[PDB]
């Protein structure tokens, strides 16, 4: 059902289909070092993608159907050059008639012509005044499907938002050739970063969407703030999705001291550009391999790990007592070499019990391999301390809504730009 | 019939007199002069707590423009309401049972209020205990009344009023003696703070709880027993009053000769006893605008509003105008830094009463600093760094920032007027209110030593008109004290510093107190005693509503022109003392 989709193979993009369509890659090109399958694409003329499909797969019909999905990661916009600078990302129009996606401040478009030199433009906006957002250098599923009967419709991480009628265009004439770079931006330091670029000949229902952002999603590896994948020896800001206002501090060192969550936290401002919430506030968690025996320093589902509180420059041991008053246990923050049998082993969970893709969560564990439960928080006084608890594990048997045991790890990126 | 109900009721007020006569003046009179007094030392202090809390306590509760205003009058609404209720209530309940119910409330309300934490909480509070005092005075002059005999009438009630003047001053000595103590920050309740304005408030509702515990040893009136029909209280009473007389005399051995008195013959079930008072107390008020009292009530309401007006608008606009110039005189010695270049340095510093404009600063580190009245103006940071920054009435205004960091920081939205910020962060940033607060430091003390001088010059009137009352009489006294207030408004346009303005607050303060007490007086002995708290309740809510119209009018006025307050104030005064003159004159009367 895929014409086109491009992957990476050893050394090279390829293209998976029955085709073979040629791929030239520009001298600028450049890929990840941990998920070298995304492709990164800057603002030169050097940074080229190039991709020439063959003669028996070109759109050129009357009726027929068509769609596209890809991951976007666009950086953040920080000054006012960026504003009303519609720019082209993806380009499939020779003779002016094909499909072209573009990029604007806060929007992505998807614009298709015919021969007539009709236009027919949707558009989805995300805002950039947000506190926390969803798309602001973070990876998004985009989908666009076309039935050139009805109407043409756009989805992000497979939930629809603009939909818009394309009965009048009568035949569009697609070029031969796929153009991935840059074009008509600006802003000199301007980049994107692009994967899994799949074409199909029909249009994609709500079911096929969901299967293929699922199957795109990589449920088994777990998954940072940016959408990458979570490494080990690297630190990470915490934020509880709950409750994404206050950030992890500690304020003692010992058995006596604890975790909790502090707040509310700052904001960083350029003036009617963006007003979004800081990020780098708290204190960074390094996960440590505990018996991965996987060789990568990717951490993947039900993978048992030890976690370092980084507290003044110094390294220490995220631990609890078992053997305590309630049924949470409150967190700790201790001495590598003074943490004796304490219970510190944390079991990462990627996805549920039947295998619903969810966020990060941590599982504390003891020695017996007992579910101590998982890592949330709980109020005391008015002060949300940090606690491992089985009622979340309660919640989950009974098919609820846990409340504060989802966690989201955030490094330092350069997309968002937040001074340190 | 009607004829009838008026020569008994002549008959009852002849034989009263002569049972008085009898009974003389002496300890009791006395002794229900200085519980009196006390609840009418509540009322002198409860129009000051407010006016003396609001800069603290605007800190404390975040209070913005239009709530410090609805704060400033809240007391005299709920004097307005309370004055009425109770003086309906009196005549059909009694004076001391009315009296005792309004101070209970003041007291409570007042306690009350000294723990709330929120302000529309306060508001209500404040406003309650307004109600509780505002029917102090009414209840108190109509209850003194009923014991004095015609021959010192005048002077006796007219003695009653230092206690107002001796509340303000208990007031301001207080005031002086706890705010002033800011390092008080008592803690009960992680979310609640407990300061020393608090403390304050509970020392001002004190004088409230003494007047109840002297008033609950002391016996109603005998009057009020009399036109009820109750005859064996009013004779008990009146023989307890001529036995503590005769004790204090030196002579406990003589007898009450009266054996009869003449009385006025009387012709879910909750709520019948509410209907039948409502019904009451309406048909009083309705009697008061009868065709024996429409003059002299129409006349009286004239006086009461004008006086009320002129008096509360001159006095609220005194310490108005006092701000105001003090602020110009500020002002005046700002300074002024045009253009600067500031570049690789931690300078911290403490200016006040400052304006920067057309710096550049680079690279540059503020590292704990106090602003208070300083502006930046047209002014560009860029790698600044903003640490420990304490700001008061500073604003950054034109201004553009770049790269800059602003840690543990006061500077909120609101401070940044019309500016840009690029790359800007925010990181711990202090607690403090949404919007611009003020602060108030020495000058408090001032303040209170003015309302201490306001209050005292009253003393001198206060003495004259207690002693010659009765002598040229009360109408004299009234007119010859309006004149002299309407003068002084004429002379108010010879001020323009602050000494000046406190020597005009006190000759105004120390001129217009003989007619207040000449007013108080006249209006109750103008009215029959089973009458005389509800017209006199209605007269001081009247007084309340005039006082809360004069203070909006007179503060709208300060810093535009001095011509609008003198000519309000003036022809207000005129009008009330032509009013005034025209009215019957009550000495050497009985008490009818
Ligand atoms: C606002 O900042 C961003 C990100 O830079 C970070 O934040 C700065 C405040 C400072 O701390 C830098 O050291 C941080 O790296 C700027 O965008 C990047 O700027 C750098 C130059 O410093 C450039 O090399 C990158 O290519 C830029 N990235 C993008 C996506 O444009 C941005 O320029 C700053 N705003 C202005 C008006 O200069
Ligand atoms: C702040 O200024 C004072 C002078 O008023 C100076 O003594 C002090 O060293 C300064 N602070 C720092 C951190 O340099
Ligand atoms: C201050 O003046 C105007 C705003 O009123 C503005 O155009 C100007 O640029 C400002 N000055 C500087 C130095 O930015």
């Amino acid at each position: 059902t895929s014409i086109l989709s491009i992957v990476y193979k050893k050394d090279d993009l390829i293209d998976l289909s029955r085709y073979g369509a040629k791929i030239n890659i520009g001298d600028r090109v450049y890929y990840d070092s941990i998920d070298k399958n995304q492709i990164k694409l800057i603002n030169l003329e050097s940074s080229t993608i190039e991709v020439i499909l063959k003669n028996a797969i070109v759109y050129n019909s009357m009726y027929e159907n068509f769609s596209t999905s890809f991951w976007i990661k666009i950086p953040k916009y920080f000054s006012k050059i960026n504003l009303n600078n519609e720019y082209t990302i993806i380009n499939c129009i020779e003779n002016n008639s094909g499909w072209k996606v573009s990029l604007n401040y806060g929007e992505i478009i998807w614009t298709l012509q015919d021969n007539k030199q009709n236009i027919q433009r949707v558009v989805f906006k995300y805002s950039q005044m947000v506190n926390i957002s969803d798309y602001i250098n973070r990876w998004i599923f985009v989908t666009i499907t076309n039935n050139r009967l009805t109407k043409s419709k756009i989805y992000i991480n497979g939930r629809l938002i603009d939909q818009k009628p394309i009965s009048n265009l009568g035949n569009i004439h697609a070029s031969n050739k796929i153009m991935f770079k840059l074009d008509g931006c600006r802003d000199p330091r301007r980049y994107i970063m692009i994967k899994y670029f799949n074409l199909f000949d029909k249009e994609l229902n709500e079911k096929e969407i969901k299967d293929l952002y699922d199957s795109q999603s990589n449920s088994g590896i777990l998954k940072d703030f940016w959408g990458n994948y979570l490494q080990y020896d690297k630190p990470y800001y915490m934020l509880n999705l709950f409750d994404p206002n206050k950030y992890v501090d500690v304020n003692n060192i010992g058995i006596r001291g604890y975790m909790y969550l502090k707040g509310p936290r700052g904001s960083v401002v350029t003036t009617n550009i963006y007003l979004n919430s800081t990020l780098y506030e708290g204190t960074k968690f390094i996960i440590k391999k505990y018996a991965s025996g996987n060789e990568d320093n990717i951490v993947r589902n039900n993978d048992r790990v030890y976690i370092n509180v980084v507290v003044k420059n110094k390294e220490y041991r995220l631990a609890t007592n078992a053997s305590q008053a309630g049924v949470e246990k409150i967190l700790s923050a201790l001495e590598i070499p003074d943490v004796g049998n304490l219970s510190q082993v944390v079991v990462m969970k990627s996805k549920d019990d039947q295998g619903i893709r969810n966020k990060c969560k941590m599982n504390l564990q003891d020695n017996n391999g007992n579910d101590i439960g998982f890592i949330g928080f709980h109020l005391y006084d008015n002060i949300a301390k940090l606690v491992a608890s089985n009622w979340y594990n309660r919640q989950v048997g009974k098919a609820s809504r846990t409340f504060g045991c989802s966690w989201e790890f955030i490094p330092v990126d350069d997309g968002w730009g937040e001074s340190s | 019939g009607e004829a009838q109900r008026r020569k008994e009721r002549e008959e009852l007020a002849q034989q009263y007199e002569a049972i008085l006569r009898e009974c003389g003046h002496g300890r009791f009179q006395w002794t229900l002069y200085f519980v009196l007094g006390l609840a009418l030392m509540a009322d002198g202090v409860e129009v000051f707590v407010v006016g003396f809390v609001l800069p603290s306590a605007e800190k404390d509760m975040c209070l913005s423009d239009s709530n410090k205003g609805m704060l400033g009058l809240i007391v005299y609404l709920g004097m307005m309401v309370g004055a009425f209720l109770w003086g309906g209530l009196a005549d059909r309940l009694g004076r001391r049972q009315c009296l005792l119910i309004s101070l209970s409330v003041n007291s409570v309300f007042a306690f009350f209020s000294s723990f709330v934490q929120g302000y529309g909480t306060f508001l209500f509070c404040r406003l309650l205990s307004g109600v509780g005092i505002g029917g102090s005075i009414p209840i108190v002059f109509s209850y003194f009344s009923e014991f004095l005999a015609q021959e010192k009438r005048g002077e006796h009630l007219s003695w009653l009023c230092m206690f107002w003047m001796i509340g303000g001053v208990y007031a301001a000595a207080m005031a002086w003696a706890i705010i002033p103590h800011y390092g008080w920050s008592f803690q009960m309740g992680s979310a609640y703070q407990f300061h020393s304005w608090r403390v304050f408030v509970l020392v001002c509702a004190f004088p409230s709880v003494f007047a109840i515990g002297a008033l609950t040893t002391q016996p109603e009136s005998p009057r009020f027993f009399l036109e009820n029909g109750k005859h064996d209280e009013a004779w008990m009473v009146l023989k307890q009053v001529h036995d503590t007389n005769m004790r204090a005399k030196g002579h406990p051995e003589r007898v009450f000769s009266v054996t009869h008195i003449k009385t006025i013959h009387q012709e879910q079930r909750w709520g019948v006893r509410a209907l039948s008072l409502g019904g009451q107390v309406w048909g009083n008020f309705l009697s008061c605008f009868g065709p024996e009292y429409r003059r002299i009530t129409l006349m009286m309401m004239g006086v009461w509003f004008t006086m009320s007006f002129s008096y509360y608008g001159l006095t609220v606009w005194f310490p108005d105008m006092i701000r105001h110039l003090q602020a110009v005189d500020y002002a005046s010695r700002t300074k002024v830094f045009p253009g600067e270049r500031v570049e690789h340095v931690t300078f911290n510093f403490t200016l006040e009463n400052q304006i920067h404009r057309g710096g550049q600063y680079f690279n540059d580190k503020f590292i704990g600093l106090r602003l208070k009245s300083v502006s930046f103006e047209d002014s560009l940071f860029e790698e600044c760094y903003f640490e420990d920054v304490t700001s008061s009435n500073t604003f950054f205004r034109n201004c553009t920032f770049i790269n800059t960091v602003f840690y543990n920081t006061d500077l909120f939205e609101y401070k940044f007027v019309n500016s840009r910020l690029i790359n800007s962060t925010f990181l711990h940033n202090k607690e403090g209110c949404p919007l611009d607060v003020t602060g108030t430091g020495e000058g408090a003390y001032m303040v209170y030593f003015v309302s201490f001088l306001g209050t005292l010059a009253v003393l001198p009137g206060n003495i004259v008109s207690a002693l010659l009352m009765d002598k040229i009489g009360r109408l004299r006294m009234l007119a010859g004290s309006s004149v002299m207030s309407c003068v002084s408004c004429f002379f108010l346009s010879f001020g323009n510093s602050e000494s000046a303005m406190i020597a005009l607050l006190c000759l105004f303060g120390g001129v217009s107190i003989a007619s207040w007490n000449a007013l108080d007086v006249l209006t109750v002995e103008l009215y029959p005693s089973d009458k005389r708290t509800t017209a006199f309740g209605f007269l001081n809510a009247l007084c309340k509503l005039a006082a809360v119209l004069g203070i909006s009018i007179f503060t709208s006025f300060v810093g535009i022109t001095k011509a609008a307050p003198i000519l309000f104030a003036s022809a207000a005064l005129a009008l009330g003392s032509s009013l005034a003159l025209k009215l019957p004159e009550t000495r050497g009367q009985v008490l009818q």
